[PDB]
Order: structure tokens, then C-alpha cells, then sequence
């Protein structure tokens, strides 16, 4: 599972929503309670495409619900 | 004999984690072995720098009142203690190529996974995270539910290496 | 143990300010640490020169009656203490190119602005004179009325560097 | 007045101050007391070019004064 997670980095066309949904779907199969919200957000953040990494930073995320919100506002603006 | 006069250990600001940690460990082991009264080591700290570091000390000398503050100033100005995600990405970057034994690879990967914040990761998840990035030649014979600590993995890898 | 017999510090007249200042500081710190009675350091000053400097000492030995006169003779013959305007022009010459962090640049610019006559320039005008020659990548985020001492500027530059 | 507003979106060259003063001077002819500051700023924030909009976001600015400050700092570069 850990090997599969870091293989295919995000492409240059998929919206952020589908990517977060698939990555969360692949991360629930590990035994429960070994990973709380913060380290999971840290592991997920290294593979985002360059369009989003150059604006939002790691200073302010405060869990997943915020990342989807900032990504949607940055996506409606036509990049 | 704690005049900090005869010591063949030096530092010149090469901007890397390993050289800085080696220098700090050698100074602190020297102070523990020969015998300093924790105040004479501040009056003779300037006998160990050379080149670019001596200008830095002559610049920032007036903000050092104790020994621990000076060692923290060195560690903070010459190592910016890298964040969490870059260590994970650098860690999964490299694979174990052939013509490289187990000892060098395990030493480097255990030296990389010590810059994380302490108390987050025990031994079992660390070995499970390490086990994926090994070559097929060892991995055909050392399958899981057989090792629990790094000593056993190193031992069985050494036997399979020197046997054939 | 002040016979000035075992010391691995040397000098050979390379005609530069930094090497001379490093040599003078190392000798004076050695005399403060090990213990010399301020007269034996003149009888054993000739155990530290080599090459071109030993001929100079065998030439001008008969004009040294104390220790401070000898250290002043070294500083005056091998450093001509450059005037005011060339330091300002050299200072505004170079800009901060990319692939160069803040610490090296701030160390060099603070090592250059110490050869002026003392008591003319305090900290605020010095930081205001330094702030113009920085690259756009830091300067887009570290705008003024936010820093007052060099420690805060180094800290915020280090955060903006290691963050992205 | 509502038709004349929302016409002529600001072009790349016009500075933020000139554009803001005209659009506020033209909004005072409506009958008095029909609008508070919040809805007025919400109406105005739909015609600025892509240049000023990518950085500031509507959740940040509150009153009708901070927008000028953030626009000036973004326009300095």
C-alpha cells in the first residue's frame, strides 16, 4: 500500500477533488488508529501539481476541509 | 588540562547537516573527557574556527552569554532543520541499486529518519516503511513474519550476501 | 606552559585583511588562555613566521621594544587601512545573485562595514543602507516597518527560504 | 443607473484609485439609505481585472478601506 501511494504523481489536468477522493480511498485500508489527521495531511501534500503549490502553503491548512475550499476558489479563477 | 589549546578538530561552514553534527559531537565529547569548568570553553572557542567562520564570530560575539546559547547559535545559523514532507519525498526517491550491500543503505536510511519530530514513529512502522525499497535479490528470500528488529534483518541479509 | 613552543598557527604575508585579522586574534586568544607574562611572547615571536615574513623580521627586529608595538607594526605594514569612499563604492557594487542564501550575504556585508571610523553609524541607518541590495524574491514579502534588528531580518528570511 | 454600472470593466492600464473613486461617485445617486457598506462592496468586487483578483480574496477584506491598501501593495510591484 505504501509503495502504491507514491508511484503516480498528480497529472496536469485532473481537478483537485477527484485526486483527494482517490487518495483518501486508498489510505483507509491501513490498520485503524495508526495515523491521525495531521500526519495524513502531511503525507498527502507532497504530490500536488505545481499549479496549486505556488499559492497555498503549509502554514495554513488546518485539516482537509480547508484544502478543498482553497483549491476550489483557486480553480474557479481560470488558473 | 582543559585550556582547549591542543585540539585537531575544526569547522569552516560547509552548509551540511552531517559535518555540523560531527563537529558538535566531537567538541562535547572532548569537554566531557578532558575536563572543563563550563566557563573556560567560552573564552577559548575562537581557537577552532577558520576562514568564513571567524568573520561570523567576530560579527556575532556580543550575543553569547553561556555555552548552550553558543551551541544553539551554531546549530540554528548553519542548519535550518528541514520540514516534514521533503524528508518523506527524498526518502522514497532513491531505490537500492545493485553493487551496494545492505549495511551502507540501512545506515543512510536510519540517518535520514532522525530529523522528524520525536515520538511519532516506533520501530515496527519504520521497518515496514523501509521494507518496500529493497532489491528483488534479497527480497526473494527474506519475506515477512520473520524479522522484528533491524539486527535480524541485517543478520539474514549478511548471511544471504556472503553465502553466494 | 607558556613557552610559545607548540602552536599550529602560522602566517606568511598574503596581503589581505581577513588573514591578518584571523592571525592576530588567534595569537591574542592563545596568550589570554594559556598564560604568558607579557615579556616571553617577544622572545618567542620568531617561531611562528615562515617564508617571506622571516626575512622581514630579521630586517626590522631592532624597532620592537614591547608587544603592542610589534602587533602594531604587523598591522601597519601588512594592511594599509583603506579610506572611506572606496568602501562605499565596493559596497554598492555587488548585487545579491540567485542561488545565494541570506546568511553568507549578511555576513560579508557586516564584515565590510567595520572598516569605517567608529561612532558614525548606528544600526538603523545601516539596515536601511543594506535593504536596497536584496533580490525581489525575498523583498516581495519582507517589507519595512516590520524589522528593527538584523536578527529579525535573518529569521524571517530563513523562514521564507526553508518554507518553499 | 444599474445598467450604466457593470458596463466598461476596468482595463489593464487604469490604476485602482482612479477606478474606485468614479465607481463610488456614481453609486450615490440611488435613493438614500437603501444599501449598507457590505452589499455595496459585494457589488463592486465583480469587475476588477484578473491581475488584482488572484491574490486578495473576498473572505479577507471587510470594510471599504482595506481593499485600497491591499491593492496598492499589490500594485507597487
Amino acid at each position: 500500500i505504501y509503495m502504491e501511494f507514491f508511484q503516480n504523481k498528480q497529472d496536469d489536468h485532473d481537478p483537485i477533488d477527484t485526486f483527494v477522493i482517490q487518495k483518501r480511498a486508498l489510505l483507509a485500508q491501513l490498520p485503524s488508529g495508526r495515523h491521525d489527521e495531521e500526519t495524513e495531511l502531511d503525507l498527502l501534500f507532497g504530490l500536488l501539481n505545481i499549479k496549486y503549490r505556488k499559492h497555498i502553503s503549509r502554514h495554513s491548512v488546518h485539516t482537509f476541509k480547508d484544502l478543498l475550499e482553497q483549491g476550489r476558489i483557486i480553480e474557479h479563477n481560470n488558473q | 588540562k582543559g585550556n582547549f589549546s591542543a585540539c585537531t578538530h575544526s569547522f569552516g561552514g560547509t552548509r551540511d547537516h552531517d559535518v555540523v553534527e560531527e563537529f558538535i559531537g566531537n567538541i562535547e565529547t572532548y569537554k566531557d573527557v578532558e575536563g572543563i569548568s563550563d566557563e573556560n570553553a567560552l573564552k577559548g572557542i575562537s581557537l577552532l574556527f577558520y576562514g568564513m567562520a571567524s568573520t561570523w564570530w567576530q560579527g556575532v560575539r556580543k550575543e553569547a552569554t553561556t555555552w548552550k546559547e553558543a551551541i544553539a547559535l551554531i546549530r540554528e545559523h548553519f542548519s535550518p532543520t528541514k520540514p516534514a514532507y521533503q524528508i518523506y519525498m527524498e526518502f522514497f526517491q532513491n531505490k537500492q541499486d545493485d553493487h551496494d550491500p545492505i549495511d551502507t543503505f540501512v545506515i543512510q536510511k536510519r540517518a535520514l529518519l532522525a530529523q522528524l519530530p520525536s515520538g511519532r514513529h516506533d520501530e515496527e512502522t519504520e521497518l515496514d516503511l523501509l521494507f518496500g525499497l529493497l532489491n528483488i535479490k534479497y527480497r526473494k528470500h527474506i519475506s515477512r513474519h520473520s524479522v522484528h528488529t533491524f539486527k535480524d534483518l541485517l543478520e539474514q541479509g549478511r548471511i544471504i550476501e556472503h553465502n553466494n
